[PDB]
């Protein structure tokens, strides 16, 4: 009885490179 | 993914202009913390 | 979505507590409706809530704090500033010229299209040989 | 001192103006109905007088810095005194506003009135009040000077006797808003109610032309505030010092380079230059 | 080398929570996710194809801050604020039972992948559980004087590798209720401790902003220290940063408060990644236990992200 | 002078540069073209330079327009598209299904928002009050 | 901007500041509108006469050289050599032939 | 003697002088550099106005850069050589002892770089052409918003 | 250094045009920079007035 939940999945970036 | 760590430590060659923010007044982003995280440092 | 304000008006406190309204004033310049952020004080003695007066636009045009609406580089009051370092920009100032200034500008700037120490200089050149 | 309450509180209240109208508004809160032509010209005497001297003294707000005037103190019709929230004492010359705002925390419009009166504005930068509807006498500089020194620090007293007008300026923004709604409707020494406006710009040129230089003096003073004290004097030129120094600082070998201001005059993180 | 992997995209961002984001945890054979959150809820995902949310488990009272799966992949291990441990059925979406016996704050838990089933719940009240999934009371539990951030089972499966705001790792025995050892040298408070999948190194990231790797193995001299890896600085929030290791046990994968995934090089200390794609701080790094190069981070932006490392 | 004795010779004119280029073994202020002092703000377009090397007059007609938008300021943008020197061989395929579906997501998203406001207008809720009010955090680095 | 593609007021509007000796606006109204107007002969013709007239034979000769960039009719290049006719570069003049 | 190197352009063609007893290694390493076709096809991915146009990356995005030495090698600073002006090539480093493979090619009398950046050539043939690619628009990074290729660099003999 | 001044076999001075600047202010920025002289422009301003008055 596992129910559908509200979750999405959607491809992304990881956005700007960060300095150490 | 922009390789792994080599480029990521490294400078870019070259001096700077002799001569990026968004706001005006300074630099600012969204961020994400626990509301009684702030309360704590607020208080 | 986040006003332009000098640290000389954000309170004491890093951590602020910063309240938005959508269209909650009209600006003091170019008096069209805009969006108000309002913050806390040094002192719950009169709870003003010491807020922005001008829009975006106009704190961007002319280059001045939101609440104090002062120079972001100098500190001068904004005509002190366009009357000493001189040019830069007079801004139009009657009834309906000024609202359509200010449509056309952020007209422009949502669509894309867009040296102050430098003029200071030439200030200090004025002024360090003048005699009255 | 304490401050000391002018008025009991039993005289003031929230009461309905003068029936100068057939039925009031209460919306406007205005005596609509009747002539319209009559209030135009229905000027009165203020309710009181404050004196510095007496009245002023300690209240909630002196202890807070950063505060505002009490506007009610100013026309001598705050009737609490030291429970005030705002400030019962002459400005200084050290009481400086931002712009946004006047002495009195008020809101401080984009223009002046047709009548020129009111707050004021953030547009120019004005330290000067017209003050008119003088009765004629021939010692009209005197009691201005008395009742102007009474209200603060001034710079010029201009008065016109031959129809009586006068134009005092002072020194501060402040100080200028003190006197102006402390002496609003205030009587002088013959039973008359002053026009204490602002002050349109006068067309002298000498006057134009101190303002303007109080302009560009001001924005000097600040420049060289934000400025490092070796570049104001590496700039000024008028130190041989100063000159050598620029020259061997802004030369970096190469005899006779004279690196741009754009270069040498420049400040950043990294830059060229001692910086500071 | 676009991607080598079988996700039908290179990154895939997983979002659904109202609120923050804990511990997430692959089942063990790399292909079912469960993210438990300060929303209360634990939600359930598929890490191969379109990846829809299959499920929701509801039934925690308070901030759900531990899960671990079982040998099959068929019943999870939650710890939550609430005070309470419990045991979920995956077959129906219900919850199996509730296990009670602590008094405050439970931070960890650790279930035994080989020898005999046993939750072993770190709580700051001063206490480590040891709990047997079909009995909702506590077969034992073991007495300290600090609250416990952090726990992890032997391969042998008799010691426990608790860690505590006291700055130390102390392995405890079952069996005599008392500490065998304590490897010092940390100087705050301790977050993860994840043994290596061969079992002789063990990962350990404190409040210090460094992830050190230790010894585990019998024969070792007195300071079983191998390396401090350093690089991943630790935010402004004191959450409990949840490291992992990779399959071969050669890369080390911590959260940052930064937004940034850090993983260096177990073997000699070189940062091999610093991954960006978070706002807020990273709480729970882990690896695809199948061995692909899969990595995923859950951060309090309340969001997954499931990326590859080509 | 050519390599290697230039030393105690000091160039004094741009011919004496050869054909030009500051000469870095003797220590004076060189300049192999002239001297660009100081403008007062001259409030004119800078004068680029197009992809040959020449004077470029379509800034004039790109000015006030964004970087993005397509302008046809030459007489190149009259030829016939077989008969220009750059190319010969053009695609003429409309998009594949997955960048036609991809535009489709992004501009059902925009119209959507557009939509929603659109419908906000059109009847507001009798209560303008959202009293599910979460706060919003931000690193403000000055 | 009402009337954009206007060449009346176009040439209006370079007159007004050519009678008041704003040069450099003058030229800079010109290039505006021969760039608006790469196709109007007369906008053309205006900015040739107008270098011409003020002395700057390489300002004519380079406003000339755009307009025989955009391929104009049979009377530009006619104009062109003309000039150069007049003034004695006969070669230059072969090379506009060519 | 001076060895000389054929950088042929998009905007021209510039023809330069390398000294090679001032600087040996680093002209060593343009010509090894030069002659193996690493900078065949690459482009001007800096300049700056009355400063400097700085290229060499094969990327063209300002990061890597590969010399024939391994991966980097040391500074020879002359103090004969000098920043004397216009048309002067550089090492453009991070560091000291930092040089790669990116070069300098300034644009005006910089004399702040002595000491921290090498100095291993001049410009013989072609600086107009050095002044037109002062004169490109540029973005707020100040690459070129037009194609600066480097298309062909070759010994001359 | 735009100007080249060459002596050929016959004897006599070349002017050889390193750029094609020279007979036009094409290809060449200092076109920005010329002032026309101020008899021109009175002439100019003349004919302006001469065609005004007709
Ligand atoms: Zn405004
Ligand atoms: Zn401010």
């Amino acid at each position: 009885t596992l129910t559908a939940g509200p979750g999405v999945a959607r491809p992304a970036g990881r956005g700007a490179a960060a300095p150490i | 993914v922009p390789y792994t760590g080599e480029n990521l430590a490294r400078p870019s060659y070259g001096p700077a202009n002799p001569f990026k923010n968004n706001v005006l007044t300074g630099h600012a982003e969204e961020m994400y913390i626990s509301e009684a995280t702030f309360r704590a440092k607020h208080r | 979505d986040f006003p332009s304000v000098c640290e000389n008006c954000l309170p004491e406190n890093p951590y602020v507590k910063m309240l938005k309204e959508d269209y909650g004033a009209e600006c003091k310049l170019c008096t069209r409706p805009f969006t108000v952020f309002s913050w806390a004080g040094d002192g719950r003695a009169h709870g003003r809530k010491k807020r922005t007066n001008i829009c975006l636009t106009c704190a961007r045009l002319k280059n001045a704090c939101q609440c104090c609406i002062m120079d972001l580089q100098f500190g001068l009051p904004i005509v002190i500033r366009d009357k000493a370092l001189e040019l830069i920009a007079p801004g139009p100032q009657s009834e309906i010229n000024r609202e359509y200034f200010a449509q056309n500008n952020e007209r422009a700037i949502e669509e894309g299209r867009a040296k102050t120490d430098e003029k200071a200089r030439e200030l200090l050149r004025r002024l360090a040989n003048s005699k009255p | 001192r304490p401050a000391r309450p002018q008025i009991d509180p039993a005289l003031v209240k929230s009461e309905r103006p003068p029936q100068t109208g057939t039925v009031f508004n209460i919306w406007y809160n205005k005596w609509s109905g009747g002539d319209r032509e009559d209030k135009y010209l229905s000027q009165t005497h203020a309710k009181g007088r404050c004196n510095i001297a007496r009245d002023s003294g300690y209240t909630r707000a002196d202890s807070r810095p950063g505060s505002y005037f009490c506007l009610y103190f100013a026309r001598g019709i705050c009737p609490k005194g030291q429970d005030c929230d705002y400030l019962h004492r002459l400005p200084t010359i050290h009481d400086i506003f931002n712009p946004n705002v006047d002495c009195f925390g008020r809101d401080k419009f984009a223009d002046y009135r047709d009548d020129m009166g009111g707050v004021g504005s953030f547009n120019r930068q004005n330290r000067t009040i017209y003050v008119g509807r003088i009765h004629v006498t021939d010692d009209i500089e005197e009691i201005v000077a008395r009742h102007f020194a009474e209200w603060g620090q001034i710079e010029r007293i201009r008065v016109l006797n031959n129809r009586g007008v006068a134009f005092i300026t002072y020194t501060n923004e402040a100080n200028a808003q003190f006197a102006k709604e402390a002496m609003a409707h205030q009587s002088l020494d013959h039973n008359e109610i002053l026009n204490v406006r602002w002050a349109t710009a006068d067309p002298n040129p000498l006057a134009q032309k101190r303002e303007q230089r109080r302009i560009e003096e001001q924005a000097a003073e600040a420049i060289r505030r934000a400025l490092p004290a070796e570049f104001v004097a590496e700039i000024e030129g008028k130190d041989p010092e100063a000159r050598k120094r620029r020259k061997l600082e802004s030369s970096y070998g190469l005899e006779g380079y004279e690196a741009p201001d754009a270069v040498h005059f420049a400040r950043g993180p990294n830059a060229v230059n001692p910086r500071g | 080398t676009p991607r080598t992997s079988n996700l039908k995209a290179p990154l895939m961002e997983l979002s659904g929570h109202t609120g923050e984001i804990f511990t997430a945890k692959f089942d063990p054979t790399g292909t079912l996710i469960a993210s438990g959150s300060m929303d209360r809820t634990i939600m359930l995902w598929r890490v191969y194809g379109d990846c829809e949310n299959y499920g929701v488990l509801n039934g925690h009272k308070a901030a759900i801050l531990d899960l671990q799966w079982s040998r099959d992949g068929d019943i999870l291990f939650s710890a939550s604020a609430d005070m309470h441990l419990a045991s979920w059925d995956l077959t129906t979406g219900q919850r199996i039972r509730r296990y009670i016996g602590h008094e405050e704050i439970i931070n960890a838990m650790d279930v035994t992948q080989r020898g005999e089933e046993l939750l072993i719940s770190g709580s700051d009240d001063g206490t480590i559980g040891i709990w047997d999934p079909r009995t909702k009371n506590a077969v034992d539990y073991i007495e300290t004087d600090f609250p416990i951030t952090a726990v992890a089972v032997s391969e042998a499966g008799n010691e426990i590798y608790s860690g505590g705001i006291d700055n130390d790792i102390k392995v405890w025995d079952i069996r005599k209720k008392a500490v065998v050892h304590t490897m010092l040298g940390h100087n705050d408070t301790i977050t993860t401790l994840r043994v290596s999948p061969d079992g002789q190194q063990l990962l350990s990231y404190a409040m210090d902003s460094t992830a050190r790797t230790w010894d585990i193995r019998p024969f070792a001299p007195t300071d079983r220290h191998i390396r401090t890896f350093d690089g991943a600085p630790l935010g402004l929030e004191k959450n409990l940063i949840r490291g992992s290791w990779s399959k071969d046990g050669k890369k080390i994968a911590v959260g940052a408060g930064d937004g940034t995934v850090v993983i260096w090089g177990s073997d000699t200390g070189k940062l091999l990644y610093k991954l960006p794609g978070h706002k807020g701080t990273v709480n729970c790094a882990e690896f695809a236990p199948d061995g692909a190069p899969i990595i995923l981070s859950a951060s309090s932006d309340r969001t997954m992200l499931l990326g590859e490392l080509i | 002078p050519p390599y290697p004795n230039r030393a105690g010779w000091r160039p004094r004119a741009p011919e004496d540069f050869g054909d030009g280029g500051a000469f870095p073994e003797i220590p004076v202020a060189q300049y192999p073209w002239g001297k660009n002092d100081s403008s007062s703000k001259s409030n004119a377009l800078v004068v680029q330079v197009d992809s040959e090397g020449k004077v470029d007059y379509t800034a004039i007609a790109r000015q006030g327009h964004s970087s993005d938008r397509i302008i046809h300021a030459s007489f190149k943008d009259l030829i016939p598209l077989r008969q220009r020197a750059e190319a010969g061989q053009i695609d003429l395929s409309r998009p594949s299904k997955e960048e036609v579906e991809a535009t489709a997501e992004r501009t059902k998203n925009a119209l959507a928002a557009l939509v929603s406001g659109a419908l906000a207008a059109q009847k507001p809720k009798n209560v303008q009050v959202n009293t599910k009010r979460e706060a919003t955090f931000v690193k403000y680095t000055p | 901007d009402v009337h954009p593609n206007n060449t009346q007021l176009w040439i209006r509007y370079i007159e007004a500041e050519l009678k008041n000796r704003n040069i450099n606006h003058a030229r800079n109204l010109l290039d505006r509108a021969v760039t608006r107007l790469p196709r109007v002969s007369k906008l053309w013709y205006k900015y040739v006469y107008v270098m011409e007239m003020l002395g700057d034979i390489p300002g004519t000769r380079q406003v000339f050289d755009r307009w025989m960039k955009w391929e104009p009719d049979e009377d530009a290049w006619n104009a062109y050599i003309k000039l150069e006719k007049r003034y004695g570069e006969y070669e230059r003049a072969r090379q506009i032939f060519a | 003697m001076a060895t000389d190197v054929a950088l042929e352009t998009t905007m021209g063609t510039i023809i330069l002088e390398l000294y090679n007893q001032h600087a040996p290694r680093t002209c060593e390493n343009f010509k090894t550099l030069a002659a193996r076709g690493y900078y065949d096809g690459t482009i001007f991915h800096r300049v700056i106005k009355d400063f400097m146009v700085q290229g060499g990356d094969p990327t063209g995005t300002g990061r890597g850069g590969r010399s024939i030495y391994g991966d980097t090698f040391e500074d020879e600073i002359h103090p004969g050589l000098r920043h004397t002006g216009a048309g002067i090539l550089s090492m453009a480093n991070a560091g000291p002892n930092t040089n790669g493979s990116q070069f300098f090619l300034t644009l005006a009398p910089t004399p702040w770089l002595d000491g921290k950046h090498t100095i291993f050539g001049r410009v013989k043939k072609g600086i107009r052409v050095l002044q037109r690619m002062g004169l490109v628009p540029t973005d707020a990074d100040d690459r070129p918003k037009t194609e600066i290729k480097i298309i062909r660099a070759y010994v001359v003999g | 250094g735009t100007l080249d001044i060459i002596e050929t076999e016959d004897g006599e001075m070349i002017a050889v045009d390193k750029d094609g600047t020279f007979f036009s202010t094409a290809n060449a920025t200092d076109f920005a920079q010329h002032k026309p002289d101020k008899a021109a422009v009175d002439r100019l301003v003349a004919d302006l007035r001469k065609a005004e008055e007709a």
